[PDB]
């Protein structure tokens, strides 16, 4: 008998029987997508588009909800801040609930093609066994998926008909959903210009369109038939599985990296901006400019915006979270509060000493104050027993400006030690641990979260496509050998 | 025995009526290694801009991008 | 909590009269 | 224009190409 | 203003930084 | 007893559901 | 080809699979469980 | 509003017309034995 | 008036309808309906 | 739909059809306004009505203005039957006094995201100074509920438990204001009122209002909600 | 986490244990 | 009140051995 693990192996031949259990598994996507955005709906807190955004309440579908257009809700709200005046029938909950009715037609549908799986539609008539012509059913999806990519490409991104896609100034901070020019030029194979997503579009839509009537038209060949085997349902299984995990690679690879595709405010900031120093850098920038002007250090870090801070904080790190460090990054370090301001370090006599912020693969890191210059000048030492660099000795004071401590100068070891505690991850931010009950360690991203699993499921696919291409070619062994 | 007779299925009949009806030969296989040539060349393309092994005039690789 | 537990249970319950409905088993004849 | 690494992309393009008809030469030399 | 300023700035924080990490023949 | 109440609900579901199943199999399967 | 369905298959799985099955489950749950409890 | 006083109308209408010439459609014809 | 109301309510009005268009459709359906019965006669 | 036809129809061609909340408006004069004459007068069936209803909410990210509300109640919004004495000056200086009348309207509001603020919608005992373009005050506001309202476990002011007896142990514990005492604190409230439209023939004045008042505070509770009320109003002198 | 992790656990001892008895019942009542 | 989930499993562990090894399928060496 037919072994647990082989149970679907009934469907093989059953054309009929396939569409009702793939009816089946696209009903159960469509249930689970809508269920997921009615839960995070309910589970959400709009109550901070700035400190507290969908990426620290890891928000997983909502940031795919908003990156293609959806933006109001039904709860007279809208993530940007403002008040959805009338949302109309597409918000997230209208979304969820068009999922839901999809889902039980599909499951409809499915019983339906379950019951009467015997259509002499799966017959030819050459011969009346069931067969299926795969090249002519690849030619017609492919012209389906060339004709729905060019439309998605020409009419719903551009704005021409949809909404548009979201586009955001280089350093996430204003966000919104606007209607994209294509760049048909170098520059709309730049991974961050969002001008080529429409123009990539367009183009494949038009070329699988092409491809898709050539399929209708002409015919494969005897060798190509019988070397890949196009009669067989397990060879285009394996070749469908092995673009979609190729599919998975690449998506999981952009979601890590960074794209258009990928906007900052939605998934989180990268773990390569704060590497690379991008929004220290920002800041540092905007510090220099209007500190050359006048409005001097003690005022103007009121000019650097609280988003930009935040994203310079460490708890916003992807890579700083764990395997079992469940749930959103604010059950693991409280709920953002406000921004605290610039921590500046002076030594007695006044060179201004700044901490080593911890990288990415360090979890605890020591204190070092070290100078402009790049000199060791002082540090939170371990062994505080003949010890020269310590806080005390070396007197270093802390101050604030920008935040909710501007103009106040901290000197006692005790706090200056924490400070620089808190200075270590980056900017300093205060949190309210007592509204979730966080635990104090760094959770991870909706995006490390995407990527991970994604790069998993891709690795498995991997194995699944190898498994099936094996029984592709090797389908006349499958019990055996001849013995002969 | 014929199946469950439908009108869409009468409708759907001659898009899947000629199961095994291929080409003789090799058919268009040299449009095959055209065509898989040039993917292949155009999906390096776009590896070298993303990983930054090659640089062009008016890509950036960058956030800055969206300036 | 207690009211995903309660509609999961419920359509849980009226699930199982669909099945008890219609996937039930045949009488004979005989 | 024609930037410096674009130009060693396609001189990397021709070597491969190059490369793949000396390797089929050679398997045609037997 | 400068760019040397900010340079020496984010030299101690983070050494890791774009602008320490391009051009930097000349330092 | 807030999820002492889940705990308590989900093996009462569990321990008879999965003994009746099993003898009803042990039925179904001899024809 | 006919009114019942000609790919009807009969699942088995007999009780040194029953084994492992149950020790596969039971092991897993032993080495996750310290860290879905965390 | 109005639609759905439209939609409603239409749908409760087109129930109760199946309805009324269903039972107008001949009905003591339908029974199993002789009369 | 804070919010559009129809005031549909009371007065006695024939077949609770406001609107000319309910009674078209309502007439349009019974019509069409009685239409498909009497051209599928003469049967049983 | 002046007030001249209002008495004209009869009340079976108005009953259920939202006229009975509906003010007169004023077609004939003009909207100069100086053309009222000057002295003491005694207004008589001054009308009152809303246009919007909405409820003020500290924004999230520090924003601070009034959002649209939906009304969960059916059209019982007006209030009618204002009663009062008028002095109008040659330099149009005026005062305002409201002394008895249909001078209460509790209505329930639906803010967006599920939320209900009830609120006594009231002018009472308002004192508009100021001229015949804009005048301004403040106007007596109850509270809500009675003194002997209950809740679900009685209590309350006057009459009531004064405790929730269901729970042998939660008589004495933080909800010293939930229990033990019930607020009836009175509050104050700002109306903004300007007259437009005056008839001098038959001393019909008209114009749009502004109401500022504070809703429910659910009897020594979560803090009041300052509710914005825009709206027509009519009146006629004597 | 301590009692979501219960929750959890509990559902992943019993749904596929359950599973495997519902096939090996119906394998051993036949014969 | 890990503890005791812990030690479930464990004994449940044990109990799949001891069923594994004394109630096992017998060969059948036909
Ligand atoms: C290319 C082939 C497309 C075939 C499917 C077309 C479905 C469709 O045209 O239907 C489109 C539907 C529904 O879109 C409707 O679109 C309507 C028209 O909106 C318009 O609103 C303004 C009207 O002046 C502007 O023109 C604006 O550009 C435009 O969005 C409504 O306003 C609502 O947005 C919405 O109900 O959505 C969808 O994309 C469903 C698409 C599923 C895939
Ligand atoms: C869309 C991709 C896809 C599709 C259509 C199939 C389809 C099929 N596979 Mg295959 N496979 C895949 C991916 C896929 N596989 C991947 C990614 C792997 C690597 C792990 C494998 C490894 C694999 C093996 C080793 C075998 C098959 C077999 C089979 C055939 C019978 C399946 C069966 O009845 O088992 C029954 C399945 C179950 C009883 C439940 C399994 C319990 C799993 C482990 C946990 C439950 C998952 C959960 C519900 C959903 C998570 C999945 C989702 C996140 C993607 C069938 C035609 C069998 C075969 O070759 O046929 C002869 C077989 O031996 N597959
Ligand atoms: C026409 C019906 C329809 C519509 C309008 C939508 C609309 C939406 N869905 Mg949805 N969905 C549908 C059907 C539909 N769905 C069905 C039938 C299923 C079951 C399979 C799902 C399951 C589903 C899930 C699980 C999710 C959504 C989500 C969403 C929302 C965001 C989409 C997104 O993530 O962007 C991006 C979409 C993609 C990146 C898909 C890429 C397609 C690849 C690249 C195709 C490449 C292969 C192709 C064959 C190559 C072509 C070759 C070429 C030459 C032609 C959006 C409102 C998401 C959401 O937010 O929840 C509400 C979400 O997570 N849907
Ligand atoms: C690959 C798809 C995917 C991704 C990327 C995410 C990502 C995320 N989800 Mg989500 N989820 C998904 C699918 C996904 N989910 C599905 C299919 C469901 C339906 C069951 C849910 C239901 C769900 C809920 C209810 C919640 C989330 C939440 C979250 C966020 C918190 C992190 C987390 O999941 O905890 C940690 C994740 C792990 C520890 C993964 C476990 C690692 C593997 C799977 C364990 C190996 C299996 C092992 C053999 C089992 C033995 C254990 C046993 C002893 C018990 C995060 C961004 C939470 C949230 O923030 O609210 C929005 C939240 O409460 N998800
Ligand atoms: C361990 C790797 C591995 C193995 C053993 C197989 C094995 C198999 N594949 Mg598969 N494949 C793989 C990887 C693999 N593949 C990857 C990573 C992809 C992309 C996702 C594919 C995509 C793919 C498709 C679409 C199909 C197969 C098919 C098949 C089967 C037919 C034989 C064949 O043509 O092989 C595959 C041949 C190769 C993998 C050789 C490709 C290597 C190229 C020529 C070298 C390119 C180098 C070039 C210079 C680029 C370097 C740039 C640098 C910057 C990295 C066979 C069972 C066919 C099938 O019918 O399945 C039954 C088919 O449909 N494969
Ligand atoms: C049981 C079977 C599932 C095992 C995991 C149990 C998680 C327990 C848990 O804490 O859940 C609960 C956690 C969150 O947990 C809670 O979340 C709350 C907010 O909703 C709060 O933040 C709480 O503080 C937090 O504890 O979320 C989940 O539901 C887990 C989702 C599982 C899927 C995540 C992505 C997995 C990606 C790929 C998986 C496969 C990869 C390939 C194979 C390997
Ligand atoms: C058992 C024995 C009989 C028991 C009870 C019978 C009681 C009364 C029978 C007469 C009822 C009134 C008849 C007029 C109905 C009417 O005007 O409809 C229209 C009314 C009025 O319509 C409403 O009027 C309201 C003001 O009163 C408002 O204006 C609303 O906007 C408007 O919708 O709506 C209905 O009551 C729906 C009736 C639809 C009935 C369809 C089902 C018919 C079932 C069987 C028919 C068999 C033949
Ligand atoms: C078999 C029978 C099949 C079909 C029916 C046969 C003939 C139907 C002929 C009438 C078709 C139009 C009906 C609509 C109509 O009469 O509305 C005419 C009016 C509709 O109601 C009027 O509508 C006007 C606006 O169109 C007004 O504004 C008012 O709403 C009202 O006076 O019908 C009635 O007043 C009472 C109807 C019940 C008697
Ligand atoms: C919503 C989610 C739904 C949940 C459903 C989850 C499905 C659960 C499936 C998993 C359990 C089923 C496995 C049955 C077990 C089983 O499959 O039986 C063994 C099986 C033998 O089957 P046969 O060839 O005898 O098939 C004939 C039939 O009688 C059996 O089907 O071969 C194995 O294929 C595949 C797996 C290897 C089995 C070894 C795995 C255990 C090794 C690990 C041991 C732990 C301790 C090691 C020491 C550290
Ligand atoms: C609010 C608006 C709706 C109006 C409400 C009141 C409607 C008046 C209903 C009185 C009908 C008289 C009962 C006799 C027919 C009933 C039994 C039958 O079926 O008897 C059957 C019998 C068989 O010969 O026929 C016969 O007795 C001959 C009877 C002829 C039926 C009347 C003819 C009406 C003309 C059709 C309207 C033109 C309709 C166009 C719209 C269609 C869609 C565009
Ligand atoms: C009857 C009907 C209806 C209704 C319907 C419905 C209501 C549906 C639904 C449904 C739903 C509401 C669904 C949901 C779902 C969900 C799902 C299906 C899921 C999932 C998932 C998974 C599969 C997972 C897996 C895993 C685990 C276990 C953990 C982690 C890891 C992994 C991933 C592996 C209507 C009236 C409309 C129409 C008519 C018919």
């Amino acid at each position: 008998g037919l072994p647990w693990y082989r149970v679907h192996t009934v469907v093989i031949n059953d054309p009929g029987r396939l569409i009702s259990v793939h009816l089946m598994h696209t009903a159960l996507v469509a249930g689970w997508a809508g269920a997921m955005t009615l839960f995070e709906i309910a589970v959400f807190d709009p109550s901070d588009p700035v400190l507290n955004p969908m990426w620290r309440q890891g928000m997983f579908v909502l940031p795919f909800l908003t990156r293609l257009g959806v933006t109001q809700s039904w709860g007279g709200w809208t993530i940007s801040g403002e008040t959805s005046s009338n949302p109309g029938i597409w918000s997230y909950e209208g979304a969820a609930a068009s999922h839901i009715v999809l889902s039980g037609l599909l499951f409809l549908a499915s019983v339906w093609h379950w019951v009467y799986w015997d259509l002499e539609l799966f017959r030819d008539p050459r011969t009346g066994k069931t067969a299926l012509d795969l090249p002519k059913i690849f030619g017609i999806h492919l012209f389906l998926a060339g004709l729905l990519c060019f439309g998605f490409g020409a009419f719903h991104v551009t704005g021409v008909f949809g909404p548009g896609i979201w586009v955001s100034d280089p350093y996430g901070l204003t966000g919104s959903v606007q209607p994209v020019a294509p760049s048909w030029g170098a520059e709309g194979f730049d991974p961050y210009n969002p001008g080529g997503v429409p123009a990539h579009h367009i183009a494949a839509g038009i070329l699988g369109v092409l491809a898709g009537l050539f399929h209708l038209c002409v015919r494969p060949s005897i060798r190509l038939y019988f070397g890949l085997s196009m009669g067989s349902i397990e060879s285009v299984l394996s070749s469908s599985i092995a673009a979609v995990f190729w599919a998975a690679f690449v998506v999981a690879g952009t979601m890590w990296y960074g794209s258009a595709a990928t906007p900052i405010e939605l998934f989180g900031p990268t773990r390569y901006q704060w590497d690379q120093g991008f929004f220290q850098q920002e800041i540092q920038k905007r510090v220099a400019q209007s500190t050359s002007e006048g409005l001097s250090v003690s005022e103007a870090w009121a000019k650097i915006p609280e988003k930009l801070a935040f994203y310079d904080y460490i708890g916003n790190n992807p890579a700083k979270g764990g395997l079992f460090r469940t749930g959103a990054m604010n059950s693991g370090d409280g709920i953002a509060v406000g921004w605290l301001g610039h921590a500046s370090f002076k030594d007695q006599e006044g060179r201004e000493l700044f901490v080593r912020r911890m990288p990415t693969f360090f979890e605890t890191f020591p204190v070092v104050l070290i100078d402009k210059d790049g000199v060791v000048r002082a540090d939170v030492p371990f062994r505080k027993a003949e010890s020269k660099y310590s806080i005390e000795q070396v007197g270093v004071s802390v101050t604030f400006y920008g935040g909710e401590l501007n103009g106040l100068t901290f000197t006692d070891p005790s706090t200056v030690k924490k400070y620089a505690r808190k200075a270590q991850l980056g900017e300093i931010f205060e949190f309210d641990r007592s509204t979730l009950q966080s635990d104090g360690v760094f959770r991870s991203s909706p995006r490390g979260w995407f990527t991970f699993g994604h790069l998993s499921f891709a690795l498995l696919f991997f194995f699944g496509h190898i498994w099936h291409g094996s029984r592709t070619i090797f389908r006349d062994v499958f019990a055996g050998i001849d013995e002969d | 025995e014929p199946g469950i007779v439908t009108p869409l299925g009468t409708l759907l009949r001659p898009l899947n009526s000629e199961a095994g009806k291929v080409l003789p030969g090799w058919g268009t296989t040299v449009l095959m290694a055209v065509a898989i040539l040039l993917f292949a060349v155009f999906l390096l393309i776009i590896l070298e801009i993303y990983n930054s092994s090659l640089i062009l005039d008016g890509v950036t690789n960058s956030w800055e991008s969206l300036a | 909590m207690e009211a995903l537990v309660y509609t999961f249970l419920l359509i849980g319950t009226l699930g199982i009269i669909f099945f008890s409905i219609f996937f039930r088993e045949p009488p004979r004849i005989a | 224009s024609v930037t410096p690494s674009l130009k060693n992309f396609l001189l990397s393009l021709v070597a491969g190409a190059v490369v793949l008809a000396a390797i089929a030469g050679a398997v045609t030399a037997v | 203003q400068r760019v040397r300023t900010v340079l020496d700035m984010d030299d101690p924080a983070k050494e890791e930084t774009v602008k320490e990490l391009r051009k930097d023949i000349n330092n | 007893v807030n999820i002492l109440g889940l705990t308590a609900t989900a093996l009462f579901i569990i321990i008879p559901t999965s003994f009746l199943l099993i003898l009803y199999v042990k039925t179904a399967a001899s024809e | 080809m006919a009114r019942p369905n000609p790919n009807k298959q009969v699942v088995e799985l007999n009780r040194s699979s029953l084994y492992w099955g149950l020790l596969l489950i039971f092991v897993l749950a032993v080495l996750f469980s310290s860290y879905i409890f965390n | 509003m109005l639609t759905l006083k439209i939609f409603v109308y239409t749908v409760v209408t087109f129930f109760v017309g199946l309805f009324i010439f269903g039972f107008l459609s001949n009905d003591p014809s339908r029974n199993p034995g002789k009369g | 008036l804070v919010d559009d109301r129809m005031n549909g309510d009371g007065t006695g009005l024939p077949f609770g309808v406001n609107d000319g268009i309910l009674g078209w459709v309502i007439a349009g359906t019974l019509g069409t309906i009685w239409a498909i019965y009497f051209v599928s006669q003469k049967d049983l | 739909l002046t007030y001249d036809e209002l008495q004209g129809l009869t009340y079976l061609q108005v009953k259920g059809t939202g006229i009975a909340n509906t003010c007169p408006v004023v077609e004939q004069g003009t909207s100069n306004v100086r053309e009222l004459k000057p002295g003491d007068y005694k207004l008589e069936k001054f009308c009152m009505e809303p246009t919007s209803f909405t409820v003020k909410e500290v924004v999230d990210k520090g924003r601070e203005e009034f959002v649209k509300t939906k009304l969960l109640t059916r059209l019982t919004i007006s209030q009618f039957g204002m009663n009062g004495s008028m002095k109008i000056n040659n330099d149009g200086s005026v005062e305002f006094r409201e002394d008895e009348g249909l001078d209460y309207a509790a209505t329930t509001v639906k803010l967006p995201g599920g939320e209900y603020v009830p609120f006594l919608f009231t002018i009472k005992e308002f004192d508009g100074k100021g001229t015949l373009d804009s005048f301004s005050g403040d106007f007596l506001v109850p509270s809500y509920r009675g003194s002997t309202f209950l809740d679900p476990k009685g209590r309350g002011g006057a009459t009531g438990y004064d405790n929730a007896i269901a729970l042998p142990a939660k008589a004495d514990a933080d909800e010293i204001q939930r229990l033990n005492n019930k607020s009836y604190t009175p509050g104050k409230g700002s109306a903004v009122f300007s007259v437009a439209k005056v008839d001098t023939e038959t001393g019909e004045i008209a114009g749009v209002f502004e109401s500022i008042q504070p809703s429910d505070t659910e009897m020594g509770a979560h803090p009041a909600k300052d509710i914005k009320i825009t709206g027509l109003w009519y009146g006629q002198l004597t």
